[PDB]
């Protein structure tokens, strides 16, 4: 159920079949232009999980705080790191990782062998503004926006970092610290 | 806290448009 | 009131073949429209907001019939039975569109969707009149 | 052993690319401005662009 492939790939061996191009047109010029761009993008990132998150209300430098921690890590390790960081940007990176993995599964890749192979940001459209200063001077007041792109590939070169895991506090009927026998510590 | 009633519709449209979303 | 109730009781359980006959009856009662020009020149701000509603209603009912004629009997029974679960089956929808060799998956899904919308509308009305 | 065997395509430096493809960019603008997007020339350009994008996946 993949989108059609209209040309040969650049891989050493071909894994799919090229299909004939459509012979019908869209009603309006605007629609035709938009759909041609969509067709071009569908020729890319085959056999890999990709995600493109648009118009995140953050800046490039704020996003790079989180992204620099997950590059070249296994998907399982990268996902955990994004959860523990108490930053507003970490929420958007976590959504992108989940969206990309769902994309990989639809293409038929094994989620247990995925590695974060490429991550980068891109500038969006800015909201300009002005703020007054003292003695009649004025300054800038700009709200920034950024795009995020994540690519997941199988059996790519990965870093050896691994995090230790511990259980949380035990609360409820599963806690049995009250059964401790303290009579032993009085002996020699 | 004192937004105009004559531009309520346009504020709503801007709020919907300016939301993050995934491409295709 | 009572005649309306009886029609709605039958419509809510109608299958795809019944839907094709439905579409044919609606087209039989329809005068085929000529395309209409927008009321304004190409440079006008409302030029592109014009919708030829009469032409579209006709074209869409014709499309429903044509797609349902490529759909096989096994597929029609599966559609009648699954409802939303047929509409969300992309392999099913893609197969129909590929067999057709013209219409696309989106058109196929919308035709199947309207079949179900018809049945759901009949149920809501049935409660109202009953 | 022959030209065909040893022929290779040079890589354009990043700063010189706006000069190497100036004519092709002008032609595409020329076609779309005068003939429109529902044209035989426009279709040929789009087919060539599909080939370029497909080769990016390696
Ligand atoms: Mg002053």
């Amino acid at each position: 159920s993949r989108p059609p492939l209209y040309a040969r790939s650049g891989k050493f061996r071909e894994s799919e079949e090229v299909q004939p191009y459509r012979t019908w047109y869209w009603y309006d010029a605007e629609t035709e232009s938009e759909e041609r761009r969509k067709e071009l993008r569908q020729q890319l990132y085959r056999d890999s999980g990709m995600s493109y998150y648009l118009n995140i209300p953050q800046s490039m430098k704020k996003l790079e705080r989180v992204v620099r921690v997950i590059r070249n890590l296994a998907y399982d390790e990268a996902w955990k790191q994004a959860c523990v960081l108490p930053l507003k940007a970490a929420g958007f990176v976590k959504e992108g990782l989940e969206h990309a993995r769902k994309d990989a599964e639809e293409k038929g890749l094994d989620p247990k062998k995925l590695v974060v192979s490429t991550v980068y940001t891109a500038k969006g459209k800015y909201l300009r503004g002005f703020q007054p200063m003292g003695k009649g001077f004025a300054g800038r007041k700009t709200t920034r926006k950024t795009h995020l792109r994540i690519v997941l590939r199988e059996n790519a070169s990965v870093l050896p970092f691994a995090a230790q895991v511990v259980s949380p506090s035990r609360v409820g009927g599963a806690s049995q610290k009250h059964l401790r026998d303290i009579s032993v510590r009085y002996t020699v | 806290k004192f937004q105009s009633r004559a531009e309520k519709k346009y504020r709503i449209m801007d709020e919907k448009v300016g939301k993050p979303r995934f491409q295709a | 009131r009572d005649e309306i109730i009886k029609l709605l009781e039958s419509r809510k359980d109608m299958d795809v073949n019944g839907y094709v006959m439905y579409c044919r009856e609606e087209l039989g009662k329809l005068t085929v429209p000529r395309p209409r020009a927008p009321p304004v020149s190409p440079k006008h701000e409302d030029y592109k907001t014009f919708v030829d509603e009469e032409r579209v209603t006709y074209m869409r009912m014709k499309q429903h019939e044509k797609i349902s004629l490529f759909l096989t009997e096994e597929e029609k029974n599966t559609v009648t039975t699954k409802g939303k679960d047929i509409l969300d089956d992309k392999r099913f929808i893609q197969t129909i569109a590929s067999r057709t060799g013209f219409y696309i998956a989106e058109e196929v899904r919308d035709c199947l969707s309207e079949f179900f919308n018809f049945r759901d509308s009949s149920r809501r009305l049935l409660t109202y009149y009953a | 052993e022959g030209y065909v065997l040893h022929e290779k395509k040079p890589v354009v430096p990043r700063a010189l690319r706006s000069f190497a493809f100036k004519s092709q960019d002008e032609h595409k603008s020329f076609v779309l401005a005068r003939l429109g997007i529902f044209s035989e020339e426009a279709k040929k350009i789009h087919l060539n662009e599909l080939r370029t994008f497909a080769k990016r996946d390696r």
